[PDB]
């Protein structure tokens, strides 16, 4: 698995691959790993599938539960803290093979400057969090590859679309090196999924755009 | 006189609900509409419960806010336990009915409140809206068109009973409601709707210049 | 009878609060101002709750001090479980309302207290101050300019009702506050929520500094 | 009948305190002086609470000794959990206020007692003594110069207000204390001596008791 | 009526104590002396509590035997948690005071009893005996020479109030006590002393021919 | 009303015991003898408690059988925790005294019962029998020669008071006992704590063997 | 450590050595291992010092506690049982190195034949007890040497005096073969302690008496 | 990681590096390890990040919690005790790989002599604490290197700025010998963070002064390297 | 670490070194290991610093707690018992590396003879205590060395001054053979600390007096 996140002016993009494995065996080809948690937040989780899904689901419920009860959304810092608490709570289980690591991306409507309102937060197995300051981050078995790829491509991000293309190319580079990450599958029409977040909220990126970008990336490598 | 006591208890509650501001909920073409007399900047009598389920109350704030919270607790737990689609206004009304019934029976003082649970159809389903009224003693009843709670209801009820229009528009319904409320402005009202046209979370507040535009 | 209970319980709370010294809280250009008749150096009726949230009470000390501690407990726990900025005066008022409501109902004796929770904007932020008054019965209500509690309020209320100047100076408010208080310095407990402070708004105005404004 | 009970319990308490011997605590130049009418060879109405915090009470012995022990429990626990210097009289008084408040409310019978918590400055420190009075219902109040409890107070008190001077010394205030008391081995006397390095509390007994008189 | 309730309670306890046999404890040259009117061979009104501490009671047996056991429980526990020499008559009296105070307040019925805790000096030590009386309401008081409990006390108190001599012999002391007692035999008396001369356990019963003799 | 309740409860108890059949226990040369008016074939008012300790009761059966069981429970537990010879009639009486005292005080209804605990010497030992009487309120007292409980006692007491003579034979004693009862076999429950049995003194004297005595 | 106990007509004598060890190091030279538990009982405990002391102290309190509560002393059998219970309770800890074994000596006031009233009870780590019928017993690291010594010397125990003398010689033999048992220290004047119990109760034997016996034994073997 | 603290006349300075590691891999470049706990206290924590961060956050809340509740701040000794209790409480977890060691620095407003009111307290994994009397202390994988550096440089500390400089130089020395400690990053403009505390309270040192100081140390180091062999 | 305690006619003196170690590394140079527990008692604790400090602190509070509650101080035996209970309660943690052993020194006010009122009590890890009868005792990694030193120097102890001198020299000998015990630091002016207790109570010995003794010992050995 590989889930990437990056910051583009005025927004954030998060994208993930579709593969699932059970040892060397490919057990899934269309898993959706990036979720829209609330109107301005997206979560991508890597590791043990069962736990990853439960996390995303519980987390979104807990964010909306706060909103309804208090009439106002949790601050971005509060959202981070709640997610960190959830991860820390799974530490014992994680040591037994039930490890799940999330990657958080969002747009802080309450930040000062709107072009820099994008947020990326990574987490370690103990719940330690870190607000990424260098523009991008990644989690999963192919994260190192994706990060080294983004390092060389980030300078090309100048808008939502170029950002999305870099994200997709990073995922592509991850699959190229990590058998546990799935590359774009042309035969079946399955591509990475992605969420874009800006002042207008979190939006699922249309499959068709990712496919066009994918093909262009492939063509370019050929 | 256990019954007699249960008489006073009941007057005690009714007189608190009586002395409280009034609230009205009505069905309309677009969903359900909630309108209550509310001067407060930050204390709310109308709230979202779940995806297509709304809440409105009249009486003692700390007591119905308590019920509101418990309602949200119940809905979120149920949705997570099963699925979001499994949560319904009927379930929530049923829960409030049982809850108030218990309070009214075993608690020191009855809750001086009256609640309304409303449901709109999910996105795209054609379903007539449902309005439920739960009273301080746990009695429940579903109204087909509108519900009125708090203070002197009859005046407001009758006033509404006469100009009620089904399939009525948001602006039309709003004015109709605000009138009947007079019978018994923006700075003084809390307005929101369960907008059946919304994809998931129907509930939304109509405030400020927008509420202003609608009153216009 | 159930009406006799309520009637009887309600009277006791009022009587207790009535025989107690008065406290006033009002909005001003720089924040909120708290002024209470207090002949004690060491026993406090006005206190900080959280970053931008203040507390003031009138009635039986041991009882409102109890509430004050529980408030601080609530605030600190919420801020830690979520974030500091998620704690609000509205939440605290709500909590007190529920707490007193319960005491008034299930406890041996009602609490002979009246509380006020106030909140000012965060540093550099722009928001109107908020004041909440919670009664012994859990009744809650937010005043737009000032709150009065303890003893004979009407006299003080009316006196203040007359002179309120939104956005008044700190000295103006202080001065105004004492008179309303008087119509009902070594015997005053004064403190403010200073919206101008970066994190912790609460601060006591004592000694020579307080004198200065009188 | 919440109002009736409140009155009866309150009465029951005031009466018990009334039929009890009187106690006085006053601020003197040297800190705090405790003087109480007490014939017993073995029962004390005046005790040390913490390093510079003292305790005095009037009423039913078994009831205020109960409070005395709880106070010592509270102080020792706090000082250990934090630091010795974090324990204060304002704190011990506050605790008693809450405690009696609870007793008065939820216990079968109210406590027929009246307490006084006093605190002097730390060695070499310079601070005005503090005196607190907590009553059977949990009411608290800090007196600037002296406190009187037990039996008929007004005669002793009123006598005190004119009799009182600030900075009156152990002997002078001590007599004023004894005088308001009337208004040798049948009396208990102790002081929180601000001049001692840590444990301020100390009893003045035997021959030394008559000398100061 | 709480004022009324308290009154009825005190009245009930007083009546019970009044209708009960009398007990007396007095200082003497060799220790402290306990004398009680008691027909029974097996049911005792006077007992050892700890090393130098004695117990005597009057009133309803099952109630003061209850307090006696509790006292022994308290003493043994303290001595074990700290050291033997840390247990004192004063502590025991204090405990009984607090205990009776609580019973009198929160229990269905007050305890119809009156207790006396006595302590003598340790072997070879030199200290004046101590006597304490704890009543049914938790009131405690230490008498300098003697204590009387149960039934009509005044007659016995006054009789003793005149008869009393410090440092009386055991025989003399026994006599004042018996005489004082009737003023208000062995097969009807329970006798025991805290013998300051004993090295560790002071308490000892004077029974049978030995007692007869002393009479 | 601590005084009225005390009287009513006490009355309620005394009455119940009064309307019940009578039981008698007396010292005699070979042990202690238990004789009670008992119509029922399988319901026993007399029972063994421990090695040398017996039990007899009058009043409401379910209530005294409850106490009997508790007694057996207490005795067996002691004997096991320490040694058999450490269990005594005095300890059991003391326990019943404390138990009834508590019931009389804190239970809904007082126990309408009156108990008797008896003890004889150990085999080959030489000691005077002991008899204890515990009443519904927890009062205890040891009789030197005999105990009577249930119904109208005075008539049986006096009859025995003039009749009794210690060191009597089993038969002379049995007769004296029955006659006193008469004042106030298919209708009699008889048993003895027999000092000559090696360990378990308790033995029932029933049927023909009872006839001969009679 | 070695603690010995022997029966003589009309009573028992119990004696113990004074040594304490930490591996090969002598850590104590004056430890008192024999305690008067009540007027007619003495306890000697071997093993882990902390536990041994606690046992003797708790045991005596328990015995006196019963006496004051019930007005009479526990029967000798009851005393045995209580001790046995305490030992059984420490089994877990004993397994972990907190093992302590007591030796009980007493005079039974209720026994039919007074010259035969002496009692000696040994205990195993599980609390199993045994009333010794052969006259003597011993506990501790030198107990075998002591017992084998007493076996040859017991015929000499005709009274409490020769019994005390034999006891001391057994302890001496024990120290002669077990480095963990301390012999008589003539330089420092430290000798085994002893308790004698007869119809008149338990009494501590005067050190001067034991020292005299000790010096004689030494002169004899010299 | 390396966190240092030193006493200077009238004050104390605490500074920490910005690196975060996962084995050999650098997982963080801008971690802030020194926190202002209250107006007169600062905490720096080394070890497992997730625990370190929780500690600082909880500890600050506890100190402020007491203040609000009791109307007065905890005494400096009380602050020490509370932190030691927190560390002791994590001893089992620490053994399981969740170790966090704090370093405490503060100014005691109640001490006798204001020029000496600075305080430095170190803690071991069992919660054992120790108030330092030699002027400096350090914690983390580079602490031995930092202390040996400070040992030779401490006599240059005559005020807040020279103290800040020595601290930064000690962190530099730690990064020079401990790959787990991050040196100044000139390319990205990331530098150690620092807090200064004196009678006027605890203050965050501005990045700009730290950045200048760091370049100056580096330039000095280059020069000296060229001068020698 | 090394903490010593000795009896002199009329009293006791207890002194300790100031070193702290983490393996072979010196971690402390001025740790205070001897505390005045109450007016007539001093405690010195060796082992794990965190636990040692906690012990001394808690112990002093417990002693004073009893005094205020009961109006009178605990007997010396009660003090010993309380300390032993505290040690025994740490046995599990100690087995795990949290071992702390105290040394207790005091003057018994209630003892009949004042010249002999001095008391020295040692403790083992199980809470076993022993009232030293030979005049001196020591605890810590240098205790054997110190005790062997005191054994040959003890006969020179005739008052508090010669006592305190023998104590410092014993600590000096301990440091000479145990790297974990700190000797006098002449360069930094850090010396062992000490407490003296006599009928007038427990008093901290002035550093200047210890500094003088230390320097003399050093010049002497030179």
């Amino acid at each position: 698995t590989t889930i990437v996140a990056l910051k583009y002016p005025g927004g954030v993009v998060m994208a993930g691959d579709r593969r699932s494995t059970q040892g060397n065996m490919i057990s899934g080809r269309d898993v959706r790993k990036v979720y829209i948690t609330d109107d301005y937040t997206a979560t991508g989780i890597a590791g043990t599938a069962a736990v990853a899904v439960e996390f995303a689901r519980l987390y979104a419920v807990e964010l909306e539960h706060y909103e309804k009860l208090e009439g106002v959304p949790l601050t971005f810092a509060g959202k981070i803290n709640r997610l960190a608490i959830m991860v820390r709570g799974n530490l014992a289980a994680a040591m037994q093979g039930l490890l799940a690591l999330p990657l958080l991306a969002g747009y802080d409507i309450h930040a000062s400057d709107p072009q820099s309102a994008g947020r990326i937060v990574s987490f370690d197995a103990a719940g330690g969090w870190n607000i990424e300051e260098e523009g991008y981050q990644a989690v999963g078995s192919g994260s190192l590859f994706a990060k080294s790829s983004m390092k060389k491509l980030y300078s090309q991000v100048t808008d939502g679309d170029s950002g999305l293309r870099v994200a997709v190319e990073a995922l592509y580079d991850a699959a190229d090196d990590d058998s546990a990450t799935g590359g774009p599958d042309l035969v079946r029409g399955i591509f990475p999924t992605a969420v874009i977040i800006d002042a207008d909220g979190a939006v699922d990126v249309p499959e068709s755009r990712i496919a066009e970008l994918a093909r262009a990336i492939i063509e370019s490598r050929s | 006189s256990p019954e007699q006591a249960m008489r006073e208890r009941s007057e005690l509650a009714r007189k608190g609900i009586a002395r409280a501001k009034s609230v009205v909920a009505l069905a309309y073409a677009g969903g359900v509409l909630f309108v209550a007399e509310n001067p407060s900047r930050s204390l709310q009598k109308i709230s979202e419960l779940y995806d297509r389920v709304g809440f409105a109350a009249a009486g003692k704030f700390n007591e119905f806010d308590n019920l509101r919270r418990g309602g949200i607790q119940f809905a979120d737990t149920r949705g997570y336990a099963y699925d979001r689609r499994d949560v319904t206004g009927r379930q929530l009304a049923n829960v409030y009915a049982q809850t108030l019934g218990t309070i009214f029976t075993e608690q020191a003082k009855p809750y001086e409140v009256e609640l309304c649970v409303a449901e709109v159809a999910h996105y795209g389903e054609t379903k007539r809206p449902e309005l439920y009224r739960i009273t301080y003693d746990g009695s429940i009843a579903d109204e087909p068109h509108f519900v009125v709670m708090g203070g002197t209801t009859e005046p407001i009820a009758n006033a509404l009973k006469e100009s009620y229009a089904e399939n009525a528009s948001l602006t039309d319904a709003l004015r109709i409601a605000v009138a009947a409320l007079r019978a018994g402005g923006v700075a003084s009202l809390e307005v929101a709707v369960l907008d059946a046209n919304r994809p998931r979370r129907a509930f939304r507040r109509i405030t400020g210049s927008a509420l202003q535009a609608l009153l216009v």
